[PDB]
């Protein structure tokens, strides 16, 4: 995640193993139950896309759901690209590039790039955009997996 | 176990089968286009006659929540 | 691992016992399952070759796989030496030596040497080269151990 | 138990035997060259007739994934 | 152990209880298995002789092995004294004394003395000398306790 | 399970039923106004005759502590 250091700057720090394991354990115990979404939300505080793929990729089991989510993440990403067209002409030397759906999904962007966008002024909340897609896709799952 | 060996039982819920499919698909490393081909093809083909019948009625263009709710009583 | 200190320099710090044990427990519980690879990747963040041999050497069980991996690590290392020939003439006093496959595998290099290469400017990512060999060899295993 | 005492059963999968071999090989401390000699030699020699037959057909130059997939039905 | 402080000096800090307990638990679970030696090696990082006797003395059970090790430690120590004779004439006021086998075993030396030798310039690696004796004696045990 | 399928048993305490209701209501994602409509309507409707009778006597304007204490002996 990207956290604030004592000095008063935003720097990246790694997520903790008993945080990781707590994510694992939630999924083990409460599967598709709604409490998973606030839980997720708390444990995703200050998290990167990269950390969010890590969390999704480290799941075991419920592979039908994991595939449905993936496909929702790509749909929501396809929709990001649709709604926000690429911008006019070449990229400025003085500036950094606008993200695509795949940069938001973490796929085409690097960590330093993910830190550029979030730490820069104005900052862009690529975590929160992926977060809604995850929560939206979580609703899809919850609604389906209701019996 | 190979992906071709993944098939739906005569009493097995589709759901439990679809889970098995994307787990084994999860251990296949092929290009995405090939894995898309496997998705639309092999899943239905090794599905049981009762659900297979059901899935034929959904037509093409169908998505996983609709397939999964479609074969629920079977 | 080699971590950044508060002062703003990269220094080595030892890996933690409940990190070690978490590595052990993953292997105990999920054996050859794919979730092992992201899991590995997270727990290998900022890790040395030396720490990576420690993790491999501390395995118990699955010795056929452990041997297949070893032999993959040496093949990938043999390939490193092939692709990157040794350089022209004697080593400069002002400079430090280029690594071989066995330095990447941690075998012929010392820790201080592993810290020289990574901390120096430009830095060389000998962890990430071993990491791909481990991940590649993990694919070999996963594909075989599929039933 | 000594490394010479490691042998494959008549019904034991090779796989379970190869695991036993590199565990015991893991408690041998000899030079690498000697341990290479042990690998190519003793493993096949104490392998059962049915797999032994199989392994003779792989010829030399063979690697562990190919040996391990070669004696799978045995 | 003797660790580097934030200020940039080498100072002694005590070993942790869940480190201690992790040492205990390894021995409980894996007895004489080879994985014990890398495990030992990691948990002995930056350790003193004094801490190494603490670890050996805190064992319960396997007393035949513990005695065989002791006797190996004394043999290896007797050998240290043999190979390295005491030096010519009286000890200088400006200098500190050379170690014997029993100083390496921690027996005749005090902690402050163990910190003098290791922190001083040149430093002498009395941990690493005891470590080889421990590892050597571990090989003896492993080879015997093979069935 | 659908919200319409939530009903009170003939021997089931209301309390255990109300818990089931706001759990299932917790998995409904509808506008608040609709969920208010569901609250005043469906809860009483699928309540058992003995408590249903009781709840009719509370009249409208009633709140959950008063409903919950009202059907306690039933």
């Amino acid at each position: 995640p990207i956290v604030q250091n004592l000095q008063g700057q935003m720097v990246h720090q790694a997520i903790s193993p008993r945080t990781l394991n707590a994510w694992v354990k939630v999924v083990e115990e409460k599967a598709f139950s709604p409490e998973v979404i606030p839980m997720f939300s708390a444990l995703s505080e200050g998290a990167t896309p990269q950390d969010l793929n890590t969390m999704l990729n480290t799941v075991g089991g419920h592979q039908a759901a994991m595939q449905m989510l993936k496909e929702t993440i790509n749909e929501e990403a396809a929709e990001w690209d649709r709604l926000h067209p690429v911008h006019a002409g070449p990229i400025a030397p003085g500036q950094m590039r606008e993200p695509r759906g795949s940069d938001i999904a973490g796929t085409t962007s690097t960590l330093q790039e993910q830190i550029g966008w979030m730490t820069h002024n104005p900052p862009i909340p690529v975590g929160e955009i992926y977060k809604r897609w995850i929560i939206l896709g979580l609703n899809k799952i919850v609604r389906m997996y209701s019996p | 176990t190979s992906i071709l060996d993944i098939r739906q039982g005569p009493k097995e819920p589709f759901r439990d089968y679809v889970d098995r499919f994307y787990k084994t698909l999860r251990a296949e490393q092929a290009s995405q286009e090939v894995k898309n081909w496997m998705t639309e093809t092999l899943l239905v083909q090794n599905a049981n006659p009762d659900c297979k019948t059901i899935l034929k009625a959904l037509g093409p263009g169908a998505t996983l929540e609709e397939m999964m709710t479609a074969c629920q009583g079977v």
